[PDB]
């Protein structure tokens, strides 16, 4: 393998105002949206489950 | 523009996704234990892995790629890792306290003896001794990896780190086999309770430590580490020695003295 | 921009603000639970007609007040706002991990709510002893939700402790030694060490309770060779360090407040104050079994724990007398924060002294699990922590917000609270000496008079809490902007103005070595 | 307290590789021998339904509720004894 | 076989880490890692306080081992004195 | 039992409880004195316009305010520990009685000679006889001989409870799988009340303890009649 | 006269009985008559 | 740490420095009022003459106020100090706070 760190240093230091978690490019945005969707959707689902479990059917 | 050497971190979503993943894993365990369902838990485990991946990815971007890890920043990360390890030591100390409490004062239900009536311990001179030799050996090989890196030797760092990882995997596979073959179980009173919870958390930390070494292996393959700057490697090695030392205390206490 | 700033924060001031908001909201929940306790007890008979619910209210009262009100306010709120500013640092060491310590707390609180909504709640006491908290006497999800709430709160504070220790050790000006840092910073560092070492032991113990409840382990179940008393040891090995964690940042704020409103440049006896906090921290790990004097313990062990517990009065007394020596010769400013701090010194001293009574295991046989213990710790803990929090809040509100409170209203608020908490808790000494048990929903008739007074007291403190909200509203409603603050040469956190800019110490302070 | 070995002068990669191949891995190899040599199943003991063993206060959240997570039918009896 | 293949910091350090490294080699401290050594602090020999703006906070440890630090803004212009011990400081901007 | 508006301890029924009362008096005097002295010094610091704000040397006064508290702690600890080891000293009981806690009542076993055991439940408020005490009476009292050293052994068959009788200075937790010992000696006949003292669930408030202390010959005949 | 929030880093006036001589004058800007008064202050104060 | 006379003499010397500057005048008075004492007339005299060399009438009046303040409830001290200072007050034309109406609330 070849050392391509310089290339990555150029990419992540580009003066584009992007925060570091998005600065890799479009794939960062996709993974971020997936993560946040799973977290917020899962959190709504947990609240539904609390609602269900809060009442007698045990 | 700053004129100190510390790292002002970009605003980040990972703390929030990590906190939510904790909510989903715990409410997911509750749902699994009481409402016969794994759904929430699987979402929480997934978001937890995604959070860890992107967070530590960003730390590599900030350091290897952007240059924010000055010596002052690295020094803080050294303290942070040492303090994290200390907290893990105290977590294990609670389980050793549980083990000594129960084994030093065996109750009538056990037969008033240790090991309890009806418990047939593993022979500490068989696989447990082999596991001991495996983790001790891995502590030698990771030290070789560390010196190879400091001496600028890419090939031998990779070779030694690969050997270390292979040993970690060997330990885990051996322990999995031992778990399957053991004639006692976690439900076999306080003997099974202390044995499996304590060695079980240790085995989880071996898997965590091995994963961390594997992360370092691929970062090394990608030339991230310099011969003088490689704190992720140092942190993984410190964590790895902690996992080795916890094993030595388990072996002496639970497997040998407790047999 | 809103989400970036307030959900994705990496800024120690904004995260401290989040913590103060969270802790104030939790304080409302905790106060409402306390009023339900005292309403049940305010006349003989049954009010809720359901003592399992009573027990759930008591349990949640304590967890909310400890884990969601005091610790977030003192450590997460005042610690994050003040510690970087007091050492001239540009933020915390791990600014992004700091945000996760905050965001783990709403889920932790959600789990505790969930515990009280499902099944019949966790009616266990905040000690969560088995076998009452086990899967036969508390079948179903409530106790497991409580355990998980504690897990998340524990991770929150362990990571916060890592952050504070690292920040305080590593991010001071290079000329500033540890013996040049302010006492509040010391108090946070020591609290963080206590958290780091104690919470993992609690985590171990409650995890063992979780596995006894769900994986057929028997750590605490004699049928498997386990022992309920082992849980008590693990719990209180954490729980005594915890009560010092709850007061140490308070001691630190009291030192600053007393110094400031005495017109002094420094507290009396600085190195003695550092010594005292370190000594209290260390001794706080070797006394836990004074929570267990009636469990059946050998006499020599009782003698050791009695003696070790009493020794903590010596460093604590040095702090009390050094606060008095700080007042001595002061140009006393009778500000509302000063009143809070003076009320602290006296009421903390009363509660510490009833703690010395309890340390005597022979007397503790008769006082244990009675209202005498409840009275001890609502003086030394509940009033101690609340009065230091209110002192700090009144003192530093203009720094955090840029706006002033109305001092007359703030003094009225102090007066009402001081009457209320003393009416509430002082009679509980008599109830305990005369044998009333704690954790009771009703009492033999003889105990009526003091329970009636105590409950009327609890409503006076309710009026104070309502007035506090109005007072904060009036300050933000009127917008009196701060101009000048005195004594900035010895109170660095004020020197960047009110409120300080989002980024401070981008250029670090200049301190030479000479 | 330093074993019977003895080789410094300026520690290094070469010495730690020497230790890895000349002591650490040979030990693993020896213990691997000793183990996969004392292996082979042992005689499982008479089943006795001791009340401090095979604890069930709540069904396990998997399977039929009555099997431990790494249940081995050869050596792990159920509360009612060994399986078929 | 003592081979190579590991980058050095000289080769690969970047960003602020590289700035600090390069300045240290020149004996310079633009990012304030070292404590400055005091002058005698007279009006003739004031402590010289670098700044990238026209004011900076000074903390004065007036005597060795004092636990109390005395803090004040130092502004561009005529030297100012510590309000506690009088030792002199002068800002040297930019 | 406690009485309305009581401020302090119940009157002592046993010599150990009398010891604890005198020791509490000793300790509370110290408590009052220290609290009052702090309150007074606070007010003294706050009542003068005279000032002195320059640095104050600390080491001299810190000797006083470490050594004097250390002496005071020793003055508490010495009588504290004496009572502790007295309470522990061997006494040779004439009778052993077991009590088992349960949700929510106590059972008692007197098995030195015969198989005597029974359950003891709170009298419901609706069934109190006139003059009886709400939440304190039981259906079956723990009859015991007065003026005799009795070994009580305490355990539980379910959750934790705690067996307490304040006027005898007694509180011993009831732990399943454990047999805790305490000793009991009443100087007087009469009825001595206590209440469950470890939270044990929804009727923790409602499982009281009533000892009935009578001469030995009455205890013997009672025992025979309870078989 | 008028204190500004944006002045927080400058020496400021305070009335405190334990800090009798503050770091700045209360009034820095002088009218013509106030200038003449400060000149007269350089002569014998018995003539004020 | 030293004798009262030695302390007073250091402070007299401090204020008597002919070219004492405004900063040093303020530093001196603001440090002095931190001590547990009302300054001796001879100290106050030297400080008032420093005010005169610095052409600062107002600070001379202020110094007389802080003497009165440092006495606290000992109402006898300030009139004694003014008595001892009257030759200086007359020589320098320093009016007391009372003569200026500045003791009114
Ligand atoms: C739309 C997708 C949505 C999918 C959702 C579904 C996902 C669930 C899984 C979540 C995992 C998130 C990962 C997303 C990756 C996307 C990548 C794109 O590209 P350069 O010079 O630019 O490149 C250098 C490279 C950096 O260099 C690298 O290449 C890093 C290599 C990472 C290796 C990770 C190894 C994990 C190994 C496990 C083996 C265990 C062995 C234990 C012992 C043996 C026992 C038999 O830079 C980085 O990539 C930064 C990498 C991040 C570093 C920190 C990562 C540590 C995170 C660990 C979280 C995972 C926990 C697993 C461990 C615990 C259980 C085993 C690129 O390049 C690398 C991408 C590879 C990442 C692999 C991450 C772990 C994979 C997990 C296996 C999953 C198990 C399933 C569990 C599910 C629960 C229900
Ligand atoms: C201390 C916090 C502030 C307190 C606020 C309330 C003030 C309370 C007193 C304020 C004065 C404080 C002491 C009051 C004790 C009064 C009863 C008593 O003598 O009780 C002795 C024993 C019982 O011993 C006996 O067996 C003897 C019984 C004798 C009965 C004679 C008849 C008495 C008539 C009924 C009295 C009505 C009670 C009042 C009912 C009180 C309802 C609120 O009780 C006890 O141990 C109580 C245990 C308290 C331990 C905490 C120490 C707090 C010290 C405060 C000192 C600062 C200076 C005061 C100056 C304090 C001013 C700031
Ligand atoms: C802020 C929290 C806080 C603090 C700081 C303390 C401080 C102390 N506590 Fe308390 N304590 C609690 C919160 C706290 N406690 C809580 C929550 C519980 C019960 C938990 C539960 O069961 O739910 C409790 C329970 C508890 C018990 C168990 C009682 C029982 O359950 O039977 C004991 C026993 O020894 C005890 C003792 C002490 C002592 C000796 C101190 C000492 O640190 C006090 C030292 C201070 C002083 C002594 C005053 C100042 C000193 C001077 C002016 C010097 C001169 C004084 C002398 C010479 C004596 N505490
Ligand atoms: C920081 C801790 C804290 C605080 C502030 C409080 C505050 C109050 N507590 Fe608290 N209390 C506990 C910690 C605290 N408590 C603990 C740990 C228990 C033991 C639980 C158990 O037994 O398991 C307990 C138990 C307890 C009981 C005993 C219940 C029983 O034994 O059955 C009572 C009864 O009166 C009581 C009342 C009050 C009241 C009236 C207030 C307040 O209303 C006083 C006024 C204070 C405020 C209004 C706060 C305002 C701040 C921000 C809004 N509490
Ligand atoms: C190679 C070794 C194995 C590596 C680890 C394997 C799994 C462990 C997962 C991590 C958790 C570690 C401890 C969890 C407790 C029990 C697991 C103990 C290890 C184990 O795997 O125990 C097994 C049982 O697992 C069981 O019950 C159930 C297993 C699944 C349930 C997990 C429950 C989750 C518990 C939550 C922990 C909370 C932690 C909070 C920490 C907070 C710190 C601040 C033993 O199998 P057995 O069939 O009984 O006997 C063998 C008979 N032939
Ligand atoms: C600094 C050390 C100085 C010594 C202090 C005393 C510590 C002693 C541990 C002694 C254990 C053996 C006791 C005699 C047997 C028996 C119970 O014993 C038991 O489990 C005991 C089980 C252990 C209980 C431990 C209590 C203290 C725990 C502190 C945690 C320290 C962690 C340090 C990090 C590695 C009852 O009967
Ligand atoms: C159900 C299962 C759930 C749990 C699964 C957990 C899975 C595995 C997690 C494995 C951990 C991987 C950690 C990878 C971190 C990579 C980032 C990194 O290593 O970052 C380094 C900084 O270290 C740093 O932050 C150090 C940060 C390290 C922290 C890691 C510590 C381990 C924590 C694990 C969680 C504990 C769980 C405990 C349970 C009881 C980057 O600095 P350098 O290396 O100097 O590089 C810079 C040079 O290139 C310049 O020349
Ligand atoms: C019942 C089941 C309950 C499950 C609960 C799960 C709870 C939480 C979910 C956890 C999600 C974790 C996500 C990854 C967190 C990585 C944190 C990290 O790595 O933090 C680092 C600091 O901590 C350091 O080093 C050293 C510290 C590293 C800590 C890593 C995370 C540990 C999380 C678990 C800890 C438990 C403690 C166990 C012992 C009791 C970096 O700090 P930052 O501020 O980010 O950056 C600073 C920049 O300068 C870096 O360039
Ligand atoms: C905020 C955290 C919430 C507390 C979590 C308590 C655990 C909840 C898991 C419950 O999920 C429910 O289970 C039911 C029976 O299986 C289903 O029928 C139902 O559809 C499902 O939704
Ligand atoms: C491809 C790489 C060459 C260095 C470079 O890329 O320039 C070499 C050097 C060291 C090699 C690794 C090390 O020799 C250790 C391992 C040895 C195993 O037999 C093969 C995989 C193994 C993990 C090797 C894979 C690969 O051939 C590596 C990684
Ligand atoms: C309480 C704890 C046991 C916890 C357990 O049951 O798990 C035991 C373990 C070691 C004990 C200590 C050690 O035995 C040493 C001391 C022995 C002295 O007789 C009493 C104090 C003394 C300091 C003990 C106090 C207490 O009994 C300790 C700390
Ligand atoms: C030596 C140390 C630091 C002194 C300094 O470097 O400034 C000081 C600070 C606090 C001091 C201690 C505290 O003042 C409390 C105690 C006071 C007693 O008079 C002597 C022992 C005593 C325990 C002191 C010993 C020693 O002088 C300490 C520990
Ligand atoms: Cu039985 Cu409480
Ligand atoms: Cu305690
Ligand atoms: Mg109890
Ligand atoms: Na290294
Ligand atoms: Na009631
Ligand atoms: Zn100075």
């Amino acid at each position: 393998f070849e050392n391509r760190v310089a290339e990555k240093q150029k990419l992540f230091q580009e003066d584009n105002g992007l925060p570091v978690h998005l600065k890799g490019g479009a794939t960062d945005n996709i993974l971020y949206r997936v993560t946040m969707t799973l977290c917020l959707g899962g959190t709504l689902y947990s609240l539904y489950c609390l609602g269900w479990a809060s009442f007698p059917h045990k | 523009h700053q004129t100190h050497a510390y790292h002002m971190v970009n605003p980040s979503p990972w703390p929030l996704t990590g906190a939510l993943s904790a909510l989903l894993m715990t409410s997911g365990l509750t749902m699994w234990f009481h409402f016969n369902s794994m759904t929430l838990l699987m979402i929480g485990l997934t978001t937890n892995m995604l959070t860890m991946y992107q967070w530590w990815r960003d730390v590599i971007r900030e350091s290897t790629f952007q240059g924010h890890h000055t010596p002052a920043v690295q020094k803080g990360l050294r303290y942070g890792m040492i303090l994290f390890i200390i907290s893990e030591v105290l977590f294990f100390t609670g389980f050793f306290w549980a083990f000594y409490h129960s084994s030093l004062a065996p109750t009538p239900e056990l037969g008033g003896c240790w090991p309890p009536t009806g418990i047939h311990p593993l022979n500490p001179l068989e696989v447990p001794l082999l596991n001991t030799s495996v983790l001790l050996a891995s502590g030698v090989s990771i030290t070789w990896a560390h010196h190879s890196l400091m001496e600028g030797d890419r090939k031998h760092m990779l070779q030694a780190l690969f050997i270390t990882i292979t040993l970690g995997v060997y330990f885990t596979l051996l322990q999995a086999s031992e778990y399957y073959e053991a004639p006692f179980t976690i439900s076999d009173g306080v003997y099974g309770s202390t044995f499996f919870v304590a060695t079980g958390f240790h085995g989880l930390h071996v898997i965590i430590g091995s994963t961390f070494l594997i992360v370092c292996f691929f970062r090394q393959l990608k030339f991230h580490f310099t011969s003088n700057h490689h704190f992720g490697f140092e942190a993984a090695a410190w964590y790895w020695h902690f996992v080795d030392v916890v094993w030595l205390f388990l072996y002496v206490s639970i497997y040998w003295w407790g047999s | 921009m809103f989400i970036n700033r307030w959900l994705f924060s990496t800024n120690h001031k904004d995260i401290g603000t989040l913590y103060l908001l969270f802790g104030a909201w939790a304080g409302m929940v905790g106060t409402a639970l306390s009023l339900l306790i005292r309403a049940e007890l305010g006349q003989p008979g049954t009010l809720l007609g359901d003592d399992q619910i009573y027990n759930v209210v008591v349990t949640a009262h304590a967890f909310v007040m400890i884990f969601f009100m005091v610790m977030p306010i003192m450590i997460g709120g005042f610690g994050n706002w003040l510690v970087p500013l007091m050492i001239g640092a540009p933020d915390m060491a791990f600014p992004r991990m700091n945000n996760m310590s905050f965001w783990l707390l709403p889920p932790s609180f959600l789990l505790l709510l969930a515990s009280s909504m499902v099944e019949a709640g966790a009616g266990t006491g905040w000690t969560v002893y088995p076998p009452l908290a086990g899967n036969l006497a508390h079948a179903g999800a409530s106790v497991d939700l409580t355990i998980f709430s504690l897990h998340l709160a524990g991770v929150s504070s362990i990571l916060g402790a890592i952050n504070f220790i690292t920040t305080i050790i590593n991010m001071k000006p290079p000329a500033m030694s540890q013996y040049q840092t302010p006492l509040f910073v010391w108090s946070v560092m020591i609290t963080a060490v206590l958290l780091l070492l104690s919470l993992p032991v609690l985590a171990a113990g409650i995890t063992m309770l979780l596995t006894d409840r769900n994986l057929n382990t028997t750590f605490f179940d004699p049928a498997g060779g386990g022992d309920p008393i082992l849980y008590q040891h693990l719990f209180w090995f954490f729980g005594h360090p915890e009560v010092y964690i709850l007061i140490l940042p308070g001691f630190g704020m009291i030192s600053h407040i007393v110094t400031y409103y005495s017109g002094k440049k420094e507290p009396f006896g600085y190195m003695g104050m550092v010594w005292a906090m370190m000594s209290i921290g260390f001794l706080g790990f070797i006394v836990w079994a004074h929570h267990m004097f009636t469990v059946g313990m050998d006499v020599d062990t009782r003698a050791y724990f009695t003696s070790a517990t009493m020794i903590i009065a010596i460093p604590t007394g040095v702090k009390v007398f050094s606060w008095l020596a700080t007042l001595h010769g002061g140009n006393i400013k009778w500000s509302p924060a000063m009143m809070w701090a003076l009320g602290f010194i006296f009421l903390f001293t009363v509660g510490g002294l009833t703690g010395i009574v309890l340390a005597n295991s022979s007397l503790d046989i008769v006082l244990h699990d009675t209202y005498y213990v409840v009275a001890h710790f609502h003086y030394v803990l509940s009033m101690g922590a609340v009065f230091a929090i209110m002192g700090g809040f009144v003192h530093w509100f203009p720094l955090f917000s840029g706006y002033t409170l109305n001092d007359t209203w703030a003094k009225i608020h102090f007066a009402i609270m001081f009457v209320g908490v003393n009416m509430t808790f002082f009679p509980q000494h008599f109830l305990g000496l005369s044998g009333m048990p704690r954790r009771y929903s009703d009492y033999p008739d003889a105990y009526t008079m003091w329970n009636t007074i105590s409950s009327m007291g609890s409503f006076i403190s309710l009026t104070a809490v309502m007035l506090m909200v109005f007072i904060i509203w009036e300050a933000f409603a009127s917008k009196r902007e701060v101009l000048t603050v005195d004594l900035t040469t010895t109170n660095l956190e004020w020197l960047n103005g009110c409120p300080p800019p989002y980024h401070t110490f981008e250029e670090p302070t200049y301190v030479n070595l000479k | 307290a330093s074993a019977a070995k003895g080789d410094h002068g300026g520690t290094g990669a070469r010495t730690w590789r020497f230790l890895t191949f000349g002591l650490a891995l040979p030990s693993v190899a020896l213990c691997t021998l000793n183990s996969w040599l004392h292996s082979g199943h042992r005689e499982r003991p008479a089943f006795i339904p001791y009340h401090h063993l095979r604890i069930r206060t709540k069904p396990f959240s998997w399977g039929d509720g009555n099997h431990t997570f790494f249940h081995n039918p050869r050596v792990n009896p159920l509360p009612t004894g060994y399986e078929k | 076989a003592s081979g190579g293949g590991v980058p050095t910091d000289e080769e690969q350090a970047t960003g602020l880490e590289r700035e600090v490294m390069l300045a240290a080699r020149k004996g310079q401290d633009p990012y304030n890692i070292l404590a400055p050594k005091a002058t005698s602090g007279t009006k003739e020999d004031p402590n010289l306080v670098p700044s990238i703006t026209n004011k900076r906070i000074v903390g004065c440890i007036c005597e060795e081992d004092n636990s109390t630090v005395i803090w004040f803004w130092l502004h561009k212009g005529e030297a100012q004195r510590c309000p506690s011990c009088g030792t002199h400081y002068k800002l040297v901007p930019h | 039992m406690a009485y309305p508006m009581q401020l302090g301890f119940q009157d002592a029924t046993s010599p150990i409880m009398e010891e604890l009362l005198h020791f509490h008096d000793h300790t509370l005097m110290i408590v009052f004195l220290i609290s009052s002295l702090v309150l007074y010094i606070i007010s003294l610091m706050l009542t003068t316009k005279l000032t002195h704000t320059s640095t104050m040397d600390a080491q001299e006064v810190e000797t006083i305010w470490t050594i004097l508290p250390a002496i005071i702690l020793i003055l508490i600890a010495l009588p504290s520990l004496r009572i502790l080891y007295m309470m522990d000293e061997i006494n040779n009981p004439s009778l052993t009685v077991k009590t088992m806690g349960h949700q929510w009542y106590w059972s008692y076993e007197y098995t030195d000679y015969e198989d005597l055991s029974f359950d003891s439940y709170m009298i419901p408020t609706s069934e109190l006889k006139p003059g009886e005490l709400r939440l304190l009476e039981v259906d079956n009292r723990v009859v015991l001989p007065m003026e005799m050293t009795i070994r009580m052994l305490v355990s539980s068959e379910d959750v934790l409870h705690s067996w307490a009788v304040p006027s005898l200075g007694l509180k011993t937790d009831a732990i399943p799988g454990r047999l805790n010992q305490t000793t009991l000696m009443s100087s007087r006949p009469g009825l001595y009340y206590g209440q469950c003292s470890e939270i044990c669930g929804s009727n923790h408030s409602f499982m009281p303890i009533v000892l009935e202390l009578v001469p030995l010959k009455y205890f013997e005949k009672w025992s025979a009649s309870m078989l | 006269s008028v204190v500004k929030s944006e002045d927080y880093a400058l020496p400021s006036y305070v009335d405190r009985r334990d800090y009798p001589l503050p770091d700045v004058a209360h009034v820095k800007n002088l009218s013509a008559s106030q200038k003449a008064l400060k000149e007269k202050e350089k002569a014998s104060w018995s003539s004020l | 740490h030293e004798t009262d006379e030695e302390f007073d003499a250091r402070w007299v010397t401090y204020f008597n420095k002919p070219d004492i500057d405004a900063w040093e005048l303020r530093k001196g008075m603001n440090t002095l009022v931190g001590y547990d004492l009302v300054p001796e007339p001879k100290i106050i005299d030297a400080a008032l003459r420093a005010c005169r060399r610095l052409n600062d009438f107002a600070s001379a009046v202020r110094i007389l106020e802080v003497v009165k303040d440092k006495a606290g409830p000992h109402k006898e001290i300030y009139p004694y100090v003014i008595q001892e200072l009257r030759p200086t007050l007359n020589e320098l034309g320093i009016s007391t706070p009372e003569e200026l109406g500045l003791d009114k609330v």
